[PDB]
């Protein structure tokens, strides 16, 4: 179970980003009950998650290239 | 269904841009072509006579011409709904891979996939149209590198016959320490160019891939 | 690799006695005779190394060399490179000892065929001599395999005995 | 029948699948003769599968030319007897490609 | 493919070897035979006095043979190249 | 039987799976003869053999041509006798592909 | 049996598994003869379609053609005697594929 | 995991008589695919014993590392060799004992490495042998007829490839390698 | 691996070579001996004069031998590949 | 027949598919003769093997030249008898390419 | 025809497709002779295959030179008889390229 | 009007700078030249008697000279209108590539072109000029490869004749069992230097290029 | 085809950049109708498009070099 786990990770990241986006969209239209500090914190958490994801992607692709560029 | 955000869509697309040109070309489309080209170059008796870059470019062009139909099918079925935002990336991947999977399965063997399934401990399939991408690729790769060897051997045979007959006639006429290879090489080259080995060979390879 | 090289030469010398020595003329291209009867013993030797230990006995030597040589400013002793260079030596020594039956038996056939010249000077050894030697020479290989099984072990220990003294007597040679 | 018995030094790749088809036609026409109303049949086959850079099936055909006995005529269900007798004895030949003709013209199929 | 096809492939390929070489080998062999029987009646020779006649006999044999030696080569390889989409299956 | 008898220089592999099919047809028709109402049968098979790395069905067929004894007719359950007698003696041949025909037309299957 | 004694230079791999099947059929039919009511049997085997994960593996079948002694008939439990006598002597042949037929039509299976 | 598979593939490629006849990329891809197919049970067990507590945050890493490493060491112990383990124990002055128990990481890994190298070479020799037999027989028949100076390499290689494709070498080879790894 | 396992592998490797080459080796010498006898009894020869018949003689032996020589290498390697998980242990 | 008659050591690659076509034409014209009103036919085929740099094959053609018996004329349905008699005996030849002509001009097709 | 029957050890490649065309012309002109009003025909073909991916591909042509019997003239529908008799017996030759001429000039096409 | 911005124009120029020397030079003019050079090196009976760097430099100089008229054409037709920004890259590239396309079309084989067109499944052309470069390039490569070996066999012939005659004259006098290769090399080298094979061959191949 | 797709992508990138540049020029010319909230956004989007293009170029040339440098 590798591709399934990777797709689950991507699903979680995209879901968090979508939640942040919809919360910001709900706030900017004037719906009560949404806090500016709350939406800012959620957006920052989403950005941190995306940065972690891209770091993992870079590490994995670098390892793949290093391990498959060698000559047997 | 849920749709991935653009920030991760671009990430996955760029990541796929690493594997897709390298592996999806090396072990999917023209491995047999490059193998048989190398074998033909060896059989010609003058290794590394044609430029490797020229051979690779010609092989790539022949590969594109070979896979043009399935390329067109996946192109329309993936891009056009994607271009009009009709489908999401997750379903677009499977929809595009379905015709490619069908074409790949059309060419593979049976014993290879059976052995791979038995190794992977997957449950028996009553319908052939259920092989996952995990099990499909190795069977196709091994079938390709199996058929390439026999095609190369068939190509090798006539030049071997010519070399044997010229060596035999030379030694019958009484030339022991005369290297036949340095003498037969012009004859092998003339036979190849006169029977149009390159054009006929690539046409036959294309027809074999089609059928 | 002296143990390998002596084994390598022994197989080659067997081939040279039947049909593999036609490179005696000017330098050809590919040897035309190398993989025929060399790689059979060029790679069988490493298996007999794996029968006892592949790297274990070599590694055990490396640890003991550190005890003998603690890494310092002591200059490397002389009169030792020549001794190990003088070792082979055994490259042709042990090569012929394994080659004792094949060399004699093939030559006796070579001598026997030549005697027929006085009965027929047109023996045509280019026609009859080569086919006759090949079948006997190949046959000798299969039936002489057990003779090689303990013989290869001789070179392994002898080189080990040579190596054990060199790495141990050098530190006290200063 | 004769082709299997026939033996020659030459082993022409083509004349192999042609010396055979000429025997099938002569065997298929020997049974239609042993069929009652038919006095003598004469069948030709049309097997052609060559194609270039295409998946074309290039399906086969046949043309029986029965010569009914004096004063006889094949019924409507006696035609399918001779159609399926040939459609089935030839690989990949549907019954819509078999052509039956009397000794008086009269395309029956 | 079964091993029988390889034998069949070898058999057809090797049969070409005999036919092409047959005019050249036969004329060379008979030339030595022609001299040998003519080397009676004061059979005195030097050593062989037979190699040079092999040259001209085979040399003219290739000339009179000419294209048909090459013509077979053109056809045998052409079928094999054309049968490549069929030797696979 | 005949295949064992049929041994010759002939290295052709195709005439191997054809000299055999011609013996099966002659053996299958020797049993249908020893079946009571049948006086002489005549069966042809339509076995397609090539099948490597493909999903093509390549299903076979047969066409028996029994010639019943004078004054006889195969019953409704005597047809399946001759159908399964051939459907089972041939590899991969369902009983829906066997064609039985009398000496008077009359497709029975 | 007789085929096993026969040996030849030829590497006929296919005629290896066919000269054998022709002996099995002749051996299986020699026992069904030594069975009482049966006077002479005649069995054909259909060893077929080796494959893997196919829609239908099909399996191999057989078709016995016993010829009972004058004035005799196999009972309902005397059929399974001849079915299992063949279903078991052949590798991978279930008893649902064996076909038993008398000398008077009469498909018994 | 698979240092042996690439070595044996290289041995087969050298036995074929043609350098880099299959692309190195395809060789590595096939090796990786076979490796993951073989290790799928063990990898699944490791995934369970690691993620299942860790995903729900029930244990700490200080024990999770040991819990995830124990099955891998247990699997590797079978592939290791007693002689190599004993020699490394002598080198590293560790307690031999009559019953093996929790071989240290300093000793277990090199023993596995050298055992895999040894078995890889053993399989490679047997893979190389048939090609050597073919070369020997073709060279002998060439020499016997008076063609001692014709290079057999241009003759042996087509025969080697024909035998390799005719005996269905790839499928039975990979099956044998997988069965050897299993038991 | 005991040393017997090492040497047993070299036995059949040479024996198959002994088995495969012997029919071709015997044909080469048998044809040569006949011509060598012909090289007596009015011994006129050039050097051997036997090369042309010898090549043809073994050439026909290829057809005579053919499949079962090829079939020899086919099963021996399968036996070798059958014990690959077993030679190590 | 003619192809069987034309058996020789010489192997002209082109003259193989031409010595055969000349036999087909002579066989096809032997049946149209045995057809009643026709006294003697004479058919030529136009099978074009070459398919290089051509989008389509363009098919094959034929031209029968029947010579009806004294005082006879082929009816409107007796033309399709001779058209399909040739359209079907030749691989890939539609009935729209067959040309029938009497001994008095009179293109019938 | 007769030229095709003739066999020579030498086989010039070009003189292969020319010794054949000279036989077609002699065969085509033997039928037009057996056509009633015609006493003797004389046809030449103009087969040229050098056309690929060109605006001006070109086509094959023919030129019959019939010599009608004393006191006769081909009708308007008797011309298409001799046109299609040649247009169809030659591969890729439309009826717009056939040229018919009498023994008195008089281009009929 | 439409055109490309400076950033995308320089991006395209830098990207094309990668393909241009490698492939646009390897598979366009001098692949057959280097093939002929390698064949001559093999024919001389000595590996790498002329050094590879020298051979490559001579081939590069020769192809530069050969392509001089086409270079002037493409210069005066593209660079001058482009160096003074009187034309945009979009059509400047096509105008520059047109003369090279015409040269490739002139140096092509009709059979190869037809086979490639049929493989690509495109046969609507009304004239030879309207062919696309995609179908023109592989046919040009194949034709150049054919003519390379066609010249190479002619290069081979004289050395083969010399070797045969020297072997025959050497073994006719009882010296059958001694390799004449070591003796043929001085005679072949003397013949080549006396006939001035290099200068004559360069002019011959230049005239072959000029057809 | 690949050439057609590349031409379409490059042409659309160039059109986006040209539209952004002409809008910025209209703003700086003083013509009313631009609120500075569109020119900056369009410039940023054009820069994103250029970054995507150059990343695709780098990946493509790397893959081409890798597949072309293989020792056949």
């Amino acid at each position: 179970s590798f591709a399934g786990q990777l797709h689950a990770a991507l699903d979680r990241i995209s879901d968090r980003q979508a939640a942040a986006r919809v919360q910001a969209e709900k706030f900017t239209l004037g719906e009560p009950g949404i806090a500016l500090n709350d939406v800012m914190a959620d957006m920052q958490k989403a950005s941190v998650s995306m940065q972690m994801g891209i770091q993992v992607r870079n590490k994995l692709v670098a390892a793949y290239q290093e391990v498959m560029s060698m000559q047997v | 269904g849920q749709s991935w955000s653009l920030s991760v869509q671009t990430l996955v697309f760029i990541t796929s841009l690493t594997f897709l040109p390298a592996i999806l070309l090396m072990m999917t489309s023209f491995t047999r072509i490059i193998i048989v080209f190398g074998l033909l170059r060896n059989a010609l008796g003058t290794p590394s006579a044609p430029p490797n870059q020229v051979l690779l470019g010609l092989a790539l062009f022949l590969t594109f011409f070979i896979m043009s139909p399935v390329i067109d099918k996946i192109y329309v079925d993936a891009y056009q709904p994607f271009s009009e935002q009709k489908i999401s990336m997750q379903e677009a991947l499977d929809k595009g891979a379905q015709p490619l999977r069908a074409f790949m399965l059309r060419q593979t063997r049976e014993a290879d996939l059976a052995l791979f399934a038995r190794l992977a401990n997957s449950g028996p399939l009553q319908g052939p149209e259920a092989v996952p991408m995990r099990i499909l690729l190795p069977a196709y790769v091994t079938s390709e590198l199996k058929t390439a060897f026999q095609i190369g051997f068939t190509i090798f045979i006539p030049f071997l016959i010519i070399d044997l007959v010229i060596a035999s006639v030379l030694m019958a006429l009484g030339m022991m320490m005369v290297p036949p290879a340095t003498i037969a090489l012009p004859f092998k080259l003339m036979l190849f160019v006169l029977v149009d080995g390159w054009q006929l060979l690539m046409g036959s390879l294309a027809q074999s891939f089609y059928s | 690799q002296f143990a390998f090289a002596a084994v390598r030469t022994a197989g080659e010398f067997i081939g040279l006695q039947m049909g593999l020595s036609f490179a005696t003329f000017v330098d050809p291209g590919s040897h035309l005779n190398m993989p025929v009867l060399a790689r059979i013993m060029d790679m069988l030797a490493m298996l007999l190394f794996l029968t006892f230990n592949g790297h274990l006995w070599l590694i055990s030597l490396l640890v003991d060399t550190f005890h003998t040589l603690p890494i310092g400013s002591n200059p490397v002793n002389s009169n030792a490179f020549m001794a190990l260079a003088r070792a082979g030596g055994l490259i042709f020594l042990n090569g012929l000892m394994l080659a004792l039956p094949v060399i004699t038996l093939l030559l006796t056939l070579n001598l026997a065929l030549g005697l027929l010249n006085r009965m027929a000077p047109q023996l045509s050894i280019f026609v009859i001599g080569f086919p006759l030697t090949l079948t006997v020479g190949i046959m000798l290989m299969a039936a002489l395999m057990p003779l090689i099984a303990p013989f290869c072990e001789h070179l392994f220990s002898e080189i080990f005995n040579l190596l054990a003294d060199i790495v141990s007597e050098m530190p006290i040679n200063n | 029948f004769e082709l299997l018995d026939q033996e020659k030094f030459g082993i022409s790749q083509f004349s192999e699948q042609v010396n055979y088809q000429r025997a099938l036609e002569g065997e298929l026409a020997r049974t239609i003769e042993t069929l009652g109303p038919v006095k003598s049949a004469r069948v030709h086959l049309a097997m052609p599968k060559p194609s270039l850079f295409v998946r074309e099936q290039k399906s086969p055909s046949a043309s029986v030319t029965v010569t009914l006995e004096p004063g006889r005529a094949l019924d409507e269900g006696q035609i399918s007897a001779v159609v399926h007798l040939v459609s089935s004895a030839v690989a990949g030949l549907p019954p819509g490609n078999v052509t039956l003709v009397d000794q008086s013209g009269h395309l029956l199929t | 493919m079964t091993p029988e096809s390889v034998m069949m492939m070898g058999t057809e390929a090797m049969k070409v070897a005999l036919a092409l070489a047959a005019p050249l080998l036969l004329v060379a062999l008979i030339t030595g035979l022609i001299i040998s029987i003519l080397q009676a009646a004061t059979q005195i020779n030097e050593m062989t006095l037979s190699f040079i006649p092999k040259i001209v006999a085979v040399f003219i044999a290739i000339i009179v043979a000419g294209p048909w030696m090459l013509n077979l080569l053109l056809d045998y390889v052409r079928t094999l190249f054309s049968n490549l989409p069929y030797i696979i299956g």
